[PDB]
């Protein structure tokens, strides 16, 4: 009656072992088969083709630059640090198998042996290109919806068509995928006399107007469509292939990961979120692997998870976030704590470490404000089961209702100060502070309710202090002095 | 804020749409440096709300200007800051998945909805196999499980035609799938077909789930969830210390895993993995999920490095640190204090020492207003430094302000109501709190360290009920019993018993006064002896007019004590009653009697003079204790050596080895026994009376005048195996295996222990003293239980109209009476017009209260049976009226409606079991006898022997009044008959203890049929005598052969034809079980009487007889009258065949036949007779009797039970449980509602009282009234916040909530918990008043 999951995927993943040394090399061909075919999908377009030069020439008109994506781009494998001379190279050839290529697909159509095995060359011309990132996956998101555009109109007529007619489909498809042209079907189905084809026969015209903007998408796109209709799955054959490859070499080297990870399984996180990690680390491994370097795999992986694991503990697995550069100094720290107690016998102190760790004490001290972990309201600090800490704490924001009736009775006597006051002055007074208000006036506003002059109501803030302040009224201020 | 009533709901996900702000985001809080929230986090101000005035996160906008502009930086709003705590934010959910109450808990409530087990379901779940959606083709089936190979097998065979799958997405899909009507009417049908008992149980079951879903509306599909809530900061939140360091919840890394595994989750399925892992993952969520919702209920527990397990919810809301207990019902109060406490003797009864700074810092506002209306103190602040100054007009403002201000009084445990009280200020240049001393008693206190607490009535509404109700005067009888709680306790007792005495010996004797004033001059001028007989004229008084005193004066030759002592009196009063040396029991009538008759008051004042004479004279009095006070007999010494000369005999015969070690050890031990009773002998009559002095005369001696004797002889303290204690050997002493040691003690304290006889007396002090500790949970336990039950009781009325209840008869078995049926009447009401023995004289209009005029009125009378309008037969729908409960003790009057009658009656029953856990037959006294239900015979010695075991005997007085009554065996040997009358001393009854008798009635030969050697029987001819007969063996020794031959001798007359049971036709020779072995032979006869053969050989006991604990051993009972005869024949058990005199007679069940019996296989009983032996069942009492037997069965028992250790309670207290045991009663017939089910007796009462009235003449249902244990009777309730308060309330949430559930805060703990006044006493008015409001709407 196991209820520990544990079990169950130590268990399952015992149903795969370790698949080595081919395998490696297996899936790789699978893999870079696929890729290559995919390209080969990439060999054979149509007008689609007026693809390359226009999305690359985007990027060389504007001074092509050698920050992150040309690290993302083409760099290929050896079976460097970019020239901007071998650029300006590449910049000029790809131009000219286009240009020779465009007519050469008008020149009778496209079924052509010479100008086919040109294209190819164009692929070959393209395929010294590696399949390298974003903008590249962006220009198959183009495809990626184009396909998608394709079978939206297939759905729609399919729905209009099949799922009214639903018995009459077989002379349909044969004479449409016949003829595709003309309305020359129509009275091909109708010469066996079917009245209700003479109702229907009074919306013809909008019939093939239904088929005219099924065929308007034809020139919206621009297809040569059994052409692009094998390029679509022959480029998802080659995608399924890793889809499936990798999934092997995945289940492999699971006892390396949950290995490994059981080393930082001292008491810092929880064993599946360290193993979760791991896998992650992996899948990126496994997504960059070359067999070519002709050394064993576990050494790739082994660096890569190593890194997920070492900064997501510290991303995560505290209440406190700590940015890592915090991190890796503590880790300078612990470590070179333990060697100077070594050459010591003895604690350091702030200033022998603020010497020898290079920096001053004011980091050290610092950082040694900060490193500590929260305690948990739960404590029962009473020995006995008696207080939790959770009660001895303060509420330490709200209220006194003893200052309450301070301030109110404070409050109470300003108004029945104000009280005695001039009444041209009351209202100033009043407005010129906010009381008994939302407000805020001070100023002009006051000029143009009122009067424009403006200090000498500074003159009458005088005035008021010398009505008020001789003793007259200062004795109940005075009360409050102490405030 | 004012609402009417609560309701229970799922929460709808459109719910949480309905209560949200934001869907949340990333989990972090802060910057390291900045100790500010950050955003869609935990801690983000923009949606639970603002921290500060005004701003956003960096500071854009604020000042009003940006009014209700949100940070587009931060996208940070512009509010105040109160509705964090209002708000709740939300998480949506990246799957689906179900909560687990729905699932885990008794029945599941989903899988037991769908007729699919639990952990089918769990294999589902945990993703390890799939399972049938739909069976598209139903070659397949919905509910199927399909393993993920087998599942391989049908989709490659099949593909399209079926939905089967795993996980929550497919349980949503199945419930959503489901009707609920069909299913209902088709159960509600295919009920009809066979409604076999498990299967029609479980019909019912999911038939209400059926119609609960339809009627509530509430939905299943709602049981699984994709949008979870989020509690707001301040309930769990994350705050420093001096260091910067902080502290946090239990809780905040459970979100924190949560939001980051569906991160990791989320983030795994932008990427398309094996499902493997989704797996994983997953289960890893649902871990987290149900840990949050209760951590150490599944796996194993959680905890942080504490490796301590993490506060679940649930938790807080749950055992006593649960909010019900710890902080919602019990709480933490401002304005009290408390204090070490001393005595005030000097004081009166209203008064309390007071240290005035307690005062002071209570009572602080008051002056405060009182400065700012004398305007000393014009503002505040320098009222606070002129506190400060200690003016003296702070103190005279506060004796000003403290007169007539009434105070509250608390000292812990509280156990019963009289645990706090209040009196009147009065203040003190102490620190320490004075007080009267009497009330030691209701506290139980004492001056040794003890400690109390005050609390203050502010409100004028509290002022008045304290002086009205807590004010001493109103309460100083227990409402329980009817006696005083102010006893004048130990030195005011005895300084009494010391006055009023009688010496012959000090001087001045025989001489007259006029009064006790000159005696005062002789006693103060210090001339006479004041414990000295001499005459003197008094003036007493009597109101024997209408209320109006009635004078005279005369003389009496009385102690000057005593004279002295009449001048308190107050003039009502004979001297006859101050004639004598006062027992404390003395005192306790006195004051009894003064109130009873006079009022309160005098009695009052009379016992405050009383405390203060006491001290004068006890302080006069002269006392000391000391070595020569202490006497140790003579005669000890050779009665020790009388017992070593006899042990050294029975050792000697113990050597010579013809007696045993057991033998030995009750010789011994008893001897030694004897020697302790000899010794108590001797130095009680050494002690008691040794005094001898002489006054006008040779010799003469009376009560002893040493201080010891006194004390024991007041009532004071000491007791007689007390004083043995320090003078004799006391007794012996049982080792903690709880044997009995052979070897008592044999000096005492006074000469000086032994070294073993000390470390002997260890074991039994440290076995008492850990009971003393350690049986007071019991109580408490038990307490809480009790009123947890029956708190929602009160009056409801004044007369509900109501017939007739139990009948009233007194417990005076055994010995002589034990209840006066007086006593037991006192304060009840009559069910019925009741006469006098002089007949036809009625007094009661069918209800009367029966006060001292006519207990005794009726004492007078020989009546001897009366009944009540009960406690139970009372009828008001929600209560009673007041005259079938009676009088108020405390009060001493009937009950005007309104108060409480539960808690009273808990605080009665438990807070004294605290201490309270630590042949023939012989008449004595002449009188008429008294033999009832009885079929006997006049035996062949010419007595009574009975047949009817039913019969027991009584002694009846000359009168006809019972002076005892005892049980006589079946067939017992007697030497009288009934109705006669005979001398005291004499043994009428004899029996074998060990015999069983088989008298014959009947008179005739014997012969040896039905029965043969070794086959139903052996042939023992016994080899002492040489007459035997054929030997019956019993269940298992004879050969079975004839063991399926109910062995009978036959009796017969001269033609061999069985002589019938004579008058009736029933022919009369018994079947013989084992050991009923016969003397006679064949051919021989026996005679009417004549056997043929004879048949040779605490407070959790409370707790079970309470909690309706049914035994193992039954002695069951007769299920109905008629014939019956023996079952098949010992699979396991025997049965019985059960034959009615016209019904049906199949009726059987097992007998375990190794348990003797009582009936035999030919004999008749009628229903309800007692058929085998042990304990029995009082759920089979109210099962086949109605209420009053088994009522009155348990009254009885713990009664008797308490009544052992001297403990008086009366019965209504016990009456009033029972009706709150039965609030329930299972239907017979249906039509109304359904057919069976437990049902409120209330409301089927209600329903009987409409529907078979002339709504009908019946389509409803007849029904049987049901029993309920009480802890679970107490769940098994209406509400079910109360049900949520103290046990199991998880389960009862579930319950309620699948229902939509609706209370409506009648109960106490209803409108306690939401801060309303009480619906009764007090607030009786003001809820009634609302109660008419919501009448008139
Ligand atoms: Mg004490
Ligand atoms: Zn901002
Ligand atoms: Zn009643």
């Amino acid at each position: 009656r196991t209820t520990d999951p544990v079990r169950m995927y130590m268990r399952e993943m015992g149903t795969v072992e370790l698949l080595t040394r081919e395998g490696e090399i297996d899936i790789a061909k699978r893999i870079e088969d696929g890729i290559n075919q995919v390209q080969c999908s990439v060999a054979e377009y149509p007008e689609a083709i007026t693809y390359l030069l226009e999305q690359y020439d985007r990027v060389e008109a504007e001074e092509a630059r050698l920050s992150d994506l040309i690290t993302g781009f083409v760099d290929p494998n050896a079976e460097n640090s970019i020239d901007p001379e071998l650029a300006r190279e590449k910049f000029a050839e790809l131009r000219a198998q286009y240009v020779v290529t465009r007519d050469t697909i008008k020149a009778k159509g496209r079924s052509h042996a010479t100008a086919q095995e040109e294209i190819l060359k164009l692929s070959e011309v393209f395929k010294q290109f590696r399949l390298v990132p974003k903008q590249f996956d962006y220009l198959v998101n183009s495809m990626r919806v184009m396909m998608d555009r394709v079978r939206t109109q297939e759905r729609l007529i399919m729905k209009l068509c099949v799922e009214q007619c639903k018995m009459p489909k077989k002379n349909f498809i044969t004479l449409f995928t016949g003829n595709e042209t003309s309305d020359t079907w129509f009275n091909a189905a109708i010469a066996m006399n079917k009245p209700w084809s003479e109702k229907l026969h009074d919306v013809s015209e909008e019939v093939h107007r239904a088929l005219q903007k099924l065929q308007q998408i034809e020139e919206e796109t621009g297809l040569t469509i059994e052409q692009v209709k094998d390029i679509n799955r022959r480029m998802s054959i080659g995608e399924a292939k890793a889809r499936r490859a990798k999934k092997e070499m995945v289940e492999a080297n699971l006892r390396l990961v949950i290995s490994i990870a059981k080393k930082y399984t001292n008491r810092g996180l929880q064993f599946l979120d360290l193993i979760q990690e791991g896998n992650i680390g992996l899948m990126k491994a496994v997504d960059k692997f070359e067999y070519r370097r002709g050394y064993k795999f576990s050494t790739y992986a082994t660096w890569w998870i190593r890194q997920a694991i070492t900064r997501s503990i510290a991303d995560q697995a505290r209440t406190i976030r700590i940015p890592v550069h915090m991190i890796e100094t503590i880790n300078k720290l612990n470590r070179i704590s333990r060697q100077m107690l070594q050459e010591m016998g003895r604690e350091p102190t702030p200033e022998e470490l603020a010497e020898r760790m290079l920096m001053p004490e004011d980091k050290i001290r610092k950082v040694l404000k900060i490193a500590k972990e929260p305690i948990s309201m739960e404590t029962p600090i009473g020995d006995d089961e008696d207080s939790h800490l959770g009660d001895f704490i303060e509420d330490t924001t709200l209220e006194l209702p003893l200052d309450s009736a301070t301030t109110e009775s404070l409050r109470a006597a300003t108004h029945d100060v104000l009280a005695g006051l001039t009444a041209r002055e009351a209202k100033v007074l009043r407005m010129r502070f906010g009381i008994d208000m939302n407000t805020d006036y001070t100023l002009e506003e006051v000029g143009k309710q009122f009067d424009v002059t403006r200090e000498r109501i500074r003159q009458i803030e005088a005035k008021a202090l010398r009505k008020l302040r001789h003793p007259s009224r200062s004795e109940v201020l005075r009360s409050f002095l102490d405030d | 804020e004012e609402f009417d009533a609560i309701k229970i709901a799922l929460a709808s996900p459109d719910m949480i749409r309905s209560w949200s702000f934001g869907e949340v985001k990333k989990p972090e809080t802060i910057n390291y440096r900045t100790f500010k929230p950050e955003r869609d986090g935990l801690f983000c101000a923009r949606i639970f709300g603002p921290v500060k005035d005004y701003e956003c996160l960096c500071g854009k906008y604020k000042r009003l200007k940006h009014r209700g502009v949100i940070c587009e930086k931060c996208g940070v709003e512009v509010t105040q800051t109160k509705v964090r705590r209002e708000r709740m934010g939300h998480i949506e959910l990246a799957s689906p998945t179900a909560h687990i109450w729905f699932l885990k808990s008794l029945p599941s409530r989903i899988g037991l909805l769908l007729d699919m087990p639990l952990r089918d379901i769990e294999r589902v779940l945990y993703f390890e196999s799939y399972v049938v959606i739909e069976g598209g083709m139903t070659n397949l089936e919905r509910q199927q499980i399909l393993t993920e190979e087998q599942y391989l097998d049908a989709l490659e065979e099949f593909g399209d035609e079926f939905d089967a799958k795993m996980g929550a997405e497919a349980i949503q899909a199945l419930l959503k799938s489901m009707d609920l009507e069909q299913e209902c009417e088709q159960l509600r049908e295919e009920l009809n077909e066979t409604n076999s008992e498990t299967k029609r149980k479980k019909l019912t079951k999911r038939i209400k789930l059926l119609e609960a879903f339809v009627q509530s509306g509430n939905k299943p599909e709602w049981m699984i969830l994709t949008v979870l809530p989020v509690l707001p900061p301040d309930l769990r939140p994350l705050v420093p210390l001096d260091g910067g360091r902080f502290a946090t919840s239990d809780l905040n890394d459970l979100y924190r895993r949560v939001i980051n595994r569906n991160n990791r989750l989320k983030r795994l399925l932008d990427l398309a993995a094996p499902d493997i892992i989704v797996r994983n993952e997953k289960r890893m969520l649902q871990e987290a999920v149900d840990a949050l919702l209760d951590n150490g209920r599944r796996g194993r527990a959680i905890t942080g490095s504490n490796k301590r397990p993490l506060k679940s919810l649930a938790d807080m809301i749950k055992g006593k640190q649960g909010r019900f207990r710890q902080n919602l019902l019990g709480k933490r109060v401002d304005y009290s204090g408390r204090s070490v406490i001393t005595v005030g003797p000097y004081l009166r009864l209203h008064q309390c020492g007071l240290p005035k700074k307690m005062a002071l810092e209570l009572f602080k506002p008051f002056i405060y207003g009182k400065l700012e209306l004398r305007g000393l103190a014009t503002t505040i602040k320098a009222a606070k430094k002129m506190v400060e100054r200690e003016e003296a007009v702070v103190w005279d403002i506060l004796d000003e302000v403290i007169r007539e201000h009434p105070v509250l009084l608390n000292r812990a445990p509280t156990l019963h109501r009289l645990g706090i009280q209040a009196f009147e200020p009065v203040l003190i240049e102490g620190k320490a709190i004075q007080l009267h001393p009497l009330v030691c008693a209701a506290y139980n206190a004492d001056f040794d360290g003890d400690q109390m607490a005050v609390h203050v009535p502010l409100t004028l509404e509290a002022q008045l009920e304290a002086r009205a109700l807590m004010m001493s005067t109103n309460n100083i009888l227990s409402p329980a019993n009817g006696e005083p709680i102010i006893v004048p306790s130990q030195d005011v007792v005895l300084g009494l018993y010391y006055m009023t005495r009688d010496c012959v010996n000090a001087k001045g004797e025989g001489m007259v006064l006029t009064g006790p004033k000159e005696a005062e001059r002789l006693y103060r001028s210090g001339l006479a002896s004041l414990h000295a007989r001499v005459k003197v004229r008094i003036t007493e008084y009597e109101k024997d007019a209408n209320g109006e005193l009635v004078a005279k004066t005369s003389l009496k030759d009385t102690t000057v004590g005593r004279a002295i002592l009449w001048m308190i009196v107050p003039k009502g009063l004979p001297y006859s009653i101050v004639n004598q040396a006062l027992g404390k029991k003395a005192i306790s009538k006195m004051l009894n009697t003064c109130y009873r008759i006079l009022g309160l008051k005098p009695t009052v004042i009379f016992a405050d003079q009383i405390m203060y004479t006491g001290f004068a004279y006890a302080a006069r009095s002269g006392a000391s204790v000391g070595i020569d006070d202490m006497v140790i007999p003579e005669k000890k010494h050779e009665i020790i050596s009388e017992a070593e000369a006899e042990v050294a005999e029975i050792q000697e015969q113990f050597q010579s080895g013809l007696v045993t070690a057991g033998e030995r050890y009750n010789k011994v031990i008893d001897i030694w026994a004897a020697a302790n009773d000899r010794v108590s002998k001797a130095m009680m009559d050494n002690l008691q009376t040794e005094t001898v002095i002489n006054r006008d005369g040779q010799e003469e001696k009376q009560v002893s005048f040493n201080s010891i004797y006194m004390m024991a002889d007041s009532g004071a303290r000491g007791s007689a195996a007390q004083i043995r204690q320090l003078a004799g050997m006391r007794g012996l002493m049982a080792k903690p295996d709880g044997s009995i040691i052979e070897t008592p003690i044999t000096a005492n304290f006074r000469e000086g222990l032994n070294v073993l006889q000390y470390f002997i007396s260890t074991h039994g002090a440290r076995k008492g003293l850990a009971d003393t500790a350690l049986k007071t949970a019991n109580s408490g336990y038990l307490t809480r239980r009790l009123v947890d039950v029956a708190q929602d009781l009160v009056v409801t009325e004044d007369d509900c109209g109501t017939h007739e209840g139990i009948m009233m008869t007194p417990v005076i078995e055994g010995g002589d009476v034990k209840e006066p049926l007086r006593d037991r009447v006192l304060g009840r009401v009559t069910a019925e017009d009741v006469l006098k023995p002089g007949t036809a004289d009625i007094l009661v209009p069918r209800n009367t209260l029966l006060h001292e005029q006519w207990c005794d009125l009726l004492e007078e009378n020989s009546v001897d049976a009366v009944k009540v309008r009960s406690v139970v037969s009372c009828d008001t729908d929600f209560g009673v009226c007041a005259h079938c409960y009676g009088r108020d003790l405390a009060r001493g009057h009937i009950i005007n409606k309104g108060e409480a009658i539960g808690v009273i009656a808990a605080q009665s029953i438990g807070e004294p079991g605290t201490q309270l856990t630590m042949s023939s037959i012989q008449v004595k006294n002449k009188g008429s006898i008294k033999l009832s239900n009885v079929k006997s015979v006049v035996n062949s010695s010419g007595k009574l022997v009975i047949t009817s075991r039913n019969t027991e005997l009584k002694l009846i007085d000359e009168f006809g009044r019972t002076k005892e009554s005892y049980k006589v065996p079946y067939g017992a040997v007697l030497a009288k008959g009934d109705g006669e009358q005979v001398a005291g001393g004499e043994t009428v009854a004899n029996w074998d203890p060990h015999t069983m008798p088989v008298i014959t009635e009947v008179s005739g030969f014997v012969r040896f049929t039905d029965m043969i050697d070794g086959q139903t029987i052996t042939r023992q001819t016994d080899e002492l005598t040489g007459l035997s007969s054929l030997v019956v063996l019993d269940s298992a020794e004879r050969t079975a052969g004839g063991k399926d031959l109910r062995p009978a001798l036959k009796i017969v007359d001269a033609q061999g034809n069985d002589v019938l049971i004579p008058g009736t036709d029933m022919p009369a020779q018994y079947f013989l079980p084992g050991k009923a072995i016969v003397q006679l032979e064949d051919g021989v006869q026996i005679s009417s009487g004549d056997t043929l053969a004879r048949i040779p050989q605490g407070l959790p006991r409370v707790a079970d007889l309470f909690e309706a604990r049914r035994p193992k051993e039954p002695a069951i009972l007769a299920e109905i009258s008629g014939i019956v005869s023996f079952g098949k024949e010992t699979k396991g058990k025997r049965r019985l065949v059960i034959t009615p005199v016209d019904g049906s007679d199949p009726y059987e069940e097992m007998i375990p036949k190794w348990r003797q019996l009582n009936v035999f296989e030919g004999e008749r009983v009628e229903r309800g007779d007692v058929i085998s032996d042990g304990p029995e069942a009082p759920h089979d009492i109210l099962r086949l009797r109605g209420v009053h037997a088994v009522t009155r069965y348990i009254v009885n028992e713990v009664q008797d039970v308490y009544r052992l250790q001297g403990v008086k309670i009366n019965d209504k207290h016990i009456e009033v449980i029972v009706r709150q045991m039965l609030r329930k009663a299972t239907i017979v017939n249906a039509g109304s509602s359904d057919f069976l089910e437990g049902e409120q007796v209330e409301y089927s009462r209600v329903k009987i009282a409409n529907r078979e009235l002339e709504a009908n003449g019946k389509v409803g249902a007849t029904y049987s009234r049901d029993l309920l244990g009480i802890t679970k009777a107490s769940l098994a309730t209406e509400s079910f916040i109360s049900a949520a308060s103290f046990q199991e309330t998880t389960r009862v949430l579930t319950e309620a909530a699948v229902a939509g559930k609706r209370d409506e805060l009648r109960g106490l703990k209803e409108n306690v918990i939401v801060g309303r006044l009480i619906p009764a006493g007090t607030g009786y008015a003001y809820h009634q008043d609302r109660m008419r409001r919501r009448a008139a709407g």
